[PDB]
């Protein structure tokens, strides 16, 4: 789930 | 299932599935992926997916301990549903790393267990899940910033949020909003 | 079994009842019943409740209790076999001076059993009751027996088994019933 | 299990009813029919309604609950180990100023119990039915306790037991049965 | 089953059937009866007749307690088994009026039980059946004339007499022969 | 069933007893009960035994076996339908000369059966006794037939199916009833 | 259940006998005993076996039949709804001239059933028990229906379902009862 | 259950109740109640209150053949089931005096059975329930007036008819009004 | 679960041992062989074994306590979530100054639990037996904590639940880890 | 369950076998086979067989004997938790001098047990059967710790319970092997 | 279980196959291939047949034997634990002179066991074919053996167990392998 | 056991039929006889049976499949071939169907069930008849017996020694061993 | 049920 | 059932 | 079953 | 339960 | 049982 | 049980 | 099982 | 659990 | 198990 | 568990 | 229940 | 199966 978490 | 095994690939980047209720082996695995990732890289963020009805205490507690003690960020994200000990330990996350999808479900309430034998013996286990309740609650507190007064009103019968009411309560920073 | 009436409604013609069995509430009915029936036929001669019982419910003992104490008739109590935990509570129960026990009769003293299962909660509502039924038997048997409540808190915390002597130097009966 | 007629027999000649057992529809039926007949018999006498029991039914509860009060005679309640739930509720039914307890008794009161399954509206109207049926318990039951709704509410909101003499404190009885010497 | 049932019938002549397992609903039974035919004629024999494997110890000793307590003297007759508790009851009857009929099996050991928990509780268990087996042990010595450190030997397991035997050992004190 | 005086309490006012299921503790002491009930009656008329049994315990047959031999009346065994195991021993156990059989019962020999569980030594003690039971009832057999021991033991080693005509030429039963 | 004596009990004063279930130990005894009970009451007069039964033990069914040739009277037997294995076998037992069937009523003739477990030696016994009760069975057959030992065999193979009408060309019954 | 009992209060009236399963027991009970009847007065009407899901076959021909051969009409009336073997004794009924309450519901249908084993076990089996359907719709077209190719029909699947459509069928006579 | 080697056998080349599960003779078979293995790659290096047991086996946990005292590295514990009955006894039995509990991880310490049944000596002879286990366990236990062994015999009575803090306290640890 | 090959097959490859379950017919042929490949692999070099066992099926367990003193290479039992019944009787088999157990290690002593149902014949078959086993099992226990035959049967007639000091007294092992 | 190729899979390679269970279908099958394998490798070389096994399925057990008497190398039999009903009639199947057991092990030979149900027919067929069985193994095992097909119907007419100095007595080895 | 033991053996044209014929074995063994016709059109398989029977129609997948592909399948009981088994024994190539000497052959007629209306019954006692009628009329051809001497000799279980199998004509020769 | 039947 | 049975 | 039993 | 129930 | 009980 | 209870 | 089937 | 275990 | 087998 | 086993 | 049922 | 599936 990037961007953020990565 | 598939491969491309899709959650040893995942592991490769640092993400963590808590994809099940909360016992002994989930906890045992997830504990051992957090010290593992530790030791590769002691600075790189570590991410916590959770879809979970929560399950045993003193298992979710070996997760908490882990994510506490480990100098890397953990970020959580809740994917579906996060329930009673699943809840404690989104709220566990590092600060501002906190995050739930838009539908997800957030559920807290109080412990729940069993007691039989003598009078003596029922004494003992009430106590002892009192304590828990109030270890709980003292945690919470300092996680959302609510009170351990609200935390317990809050949590005597099953309290059901959204993502957002999530976010308001301090369980959770975000909600993570789609591009 | 055997008709003579059965043997046992042949007995309550002189005042004698048969606690025989395991109290519940269907059994606690009927010797209540059959107290009040005794009392409204003749209320200043003896009733004899002869027990052999392994106990049972609380709430049921203590139905049978009450209308013992409520009574004019002086009720005598006799073990014969066993009494144990609600049952050596009922035999302490009787008349002073006319609770009785056979030689080789089994008395045996306890706390009380239950359990609870679900929320810290309802086991803390559920500990708490246990805990103070335990205190209402406990103050009854130091009245009954002479020995203080420390005393019976302590020689009642685990399986506690007397003989008729025994029983008899405690203060639960006043003779062993010698041939 | 004796003969003296049974003795509840016997003891129905005395206008005294047993309940001690939970409660459930052939109970009811059973309790229903000895208070019609005793009414029958003589509508100015007394019953007596002993009471153990663990309660059960609301509606069973409710069938004896009525019938108590369409009857002309006043009917006792005795609370004799145990009154829990609905066995409460009809002890506080009993004729005001004829309500008792023996002092070992112990008196329990709480919320409804129940379930449900299916679609979600299935699920709402059984929440909906069992709310009503709260509210109908509590609004009877602050009534005869003289306690307020509110009150009533959240006292029963989790299992509450109490002695004879909190039972007597609540308006839940009127009088402790003390023994006599 | 045939019919005043058979039994009633016999108990009439103050003949006690203990025919089956004993539990504490046996044993009110057998008590009951006891005391209604002591209550009926206080000097007259009773006679218990026994085909039992055992049961329940408290039972038992509930059994035996009111045999000792009431005025006539109860004979004991072991027809098929007298077992355990059914062996010590047959004991019990009356000196000089306890019989077995010639083929009828009598045996002797030591009590049964069971024990779970902590090590506190089962240490407890333990001291209450040490002590019911000596109190039973003690019984059958002054019952039958031999030692306690014999019976003691002779219980250690399962022991099968014949009737013979028993008349042999104390346990009664007549074959009944035809 | 009929009536319904039922039929069985009916023919007992005949001196008539119905051995007529397997021989368990219940049956026997009604037996033994009907038994000792028709000579108290009458010490000298004969009592009719009828048999339709597959056996059952061994002890229990004893205690029927024991007071038939020790009554003063003549007991005359019938067996209608099947006499097995301790059934067929106590066919042969009426009085000499009024055994009999009807012309299509099956009469059944065949040695003790039984169980033992534990240590070596338990086992040994149950071996003994199972031993010394069938030791019992093979010399009895013997000389209530006629037949030696040794013929009994070989001929009772495996299930042996007699017609009735076999049965009178083994001694068990005197007569086949003939129409 | 009805009453009026209960139902059976009437009818049993007019020397009927039903036997409406399956044939094991407990029905034969009570038809025996009932066969009986009315050869004492009157030697002479006739008995009527009505008959709805699937069959059961042939040694149970023995026991009936060989009574049923034993005593004076003449027994009648009359199949209504059904007459299956050794219930069939009754019917056929009735007294020559007297045995009837309802017209809607259904005969069954078929080979014993039964069953052996064990050591091939345990096996070999139980077939040659179960053959030889077959051949009692179709020897007794043969002799009341007029056919022979080879037709029957044959017939009885396999289930051999018949009519009313059937069963009366067969032998097995002499006469179809018409309204 | 309530008080002599109701049903045999109802027998002295000549009412017989099958108001359950039909099994072996059933069918004794009622062939005997009809017998009774028969024998204590031959000539009145006697009448069969039937409420039944149905059940054996060769214990509802019992009755059938009870019923045909005693001398008294028994009259049939249907009280809210009359299905299967329950619905063929309603229209055995005596003609002109088969009934049934108007919410009533009749229900006919083919025999129902089982057969497990050789291929010539199973050929023998099924060879039997033919024949026992061929039987009972043979007895039903005579009773109804129906033709046997529309039984076979109307039977092939579970049918379920109202009072009056039963009426209609021949089934029985007449619904029974207020 | 996951790879990445599954992540124990990674964290075993780190001379790390997880005790995550009851304890039973599989789980002790596993742990000992670790230890074994362990030692003969290298007899002098720390070797660190991870609690999150709630117990089990008591001969079975001594299998463990023996292996550890016998071999020469040093075993540090380390109580994650929760050590309780032979679970905290081998937390306690860690090398001295290297035994560590998370902040939130639970020790409970009790007597030994068991059953016998049978005949009256075989009773004596099972409470005997575990009579000594207890008085082994107790001794150890005073001389690994300083405790006597009257105050362990005390506070081992019932279930006696610790923080980690009053584990330390106690001498059940050295040190609660803190993050 | 750990790999390192998995955690029982390294330690093999030292010789180690591990008999740590009750005693059935797999684990004795697994075992059987285990020591059959250490001698084929080499005749002289020790053997060493961990015991925790309750025990098990006493043929099981004469086939892990009978292998054991076939074989040329030394069996050492070490004693580990608890060794009972045949696990006992295993542990006493082990080469004389090489017998150890653990210091908090138990050891237990008793009869065999069985089962019989039938005809009285088949029972006292059955019995003789259980007679001669344990006859067979105490007259090899008897050569193995020194006592008597009659105090083996007197020692074994309930269950007894050593401690690993008191096996040793008794014979059953050599040492008790100390903590350094 | 270890890994030494598996266990088993090693000892192949030296031509031993292992029979260490019950003998059904899936293991005939697979001992069969086992010796197909072996002789295809090499048609001259011993194979070695190790045995501990309670027995089973006879046809199971014919379907190995026939499979040893058809291939060319000799197979060597090896009692160790047990050898019991179709074990040991495969330990006695191997190669004259090469027949062994270890001192301690116990050889037992019985007659075989069935079952059959159902019409007196079925039941003599089933009868018939065991008894032929029976015979089959007999007719084998003597010429095996050298003894009497008399002698063997004798002796295994009752479970017969053997030392295995008592089974090369009567045949079925050839030496004690001893130590 | 490795090294796979089956797998080494089907290199060599080996299939074992050596469990219960059901749908998945019958799958299984289909695969390998239509593989190793890809592999070789022209060289024999040998298929190995140790088996009870089972499904008729499984047992029929994978005799169609022999009859169909080009090379001869061999035939070789080991053990026992009864039922469905049987009949895949004497499916074999014709001079190529064999049994090791102690092997047992049993025939019987197909075993089967069925419950519920009469209709239901009477299809399922047809499909069963035609199934026994298939199986027999090609045991007639396979073994040169009339079709009237197999439906009498297959009515019970009938079980045959090799030697009986190859009188019989189910196979040609016992291996005897060289 | 009369009138008619009773 | 009469006539004739009985 | 009389004569003779009884 | 008299005086005064009844 | 008699003579002698009773 | 007398004397004295009854 | 060669020869002759292999 | 580093630092110090390991 | 060598010598003799193997 | 070396020295001495092995 | 009267009046007025009955 | 070929001819003709493959």
């Amino acid at each position: 789930f990037s961007p953020x978490a990565p | 299932i598939p491969t491309v095994d899709i959650y040893s690939r995942l592991l490769k980047d640092r993400i963590i599935m808590l994809g099940s209720q909360i016992d002994d082996n989930v906890a045992n695995s997830i504990v051992s992926q957090l010290l593992f990732l530790q030791a590769q890289d002691s600075e790189k963020d570590i991410y916590l997916y959770i879809n979970s009805p929560g399950g045993s205490v003193t298992a979710g507690f070996a997760i908490y301990d882990t994510i506490q003690h480990i100098k890397p960020d953990v970020q959580t994200i809740c994917i579906g549903m996060a329930a009673s000990m699943g809840s404690f330990l989104l709220a566990a996350g590092a600060k501002g790393k906190r995050f739930a999808l838009p539908n997800a479900e957030v559920m807290i309430h109080q412990p729940l267990g069993g007691a039989q034998g003598q009078a003596t013996e029922i004494e003992i286990a009430a106590n002892h899940i009192l304590k828990t309740r109030e270890k709980l609650n003292r945690i919470l507190s300092e996680r959302t910033g609510q009170s351990i007064e609200k935390i317990q009103k809050d949590t005597d019968r099953d309290n059901f949020l959204t993502a957002e009411e999530a976010k308001e309560y301090g369980l959770i920073d975000e909600v993570m909003v789609p591009e």
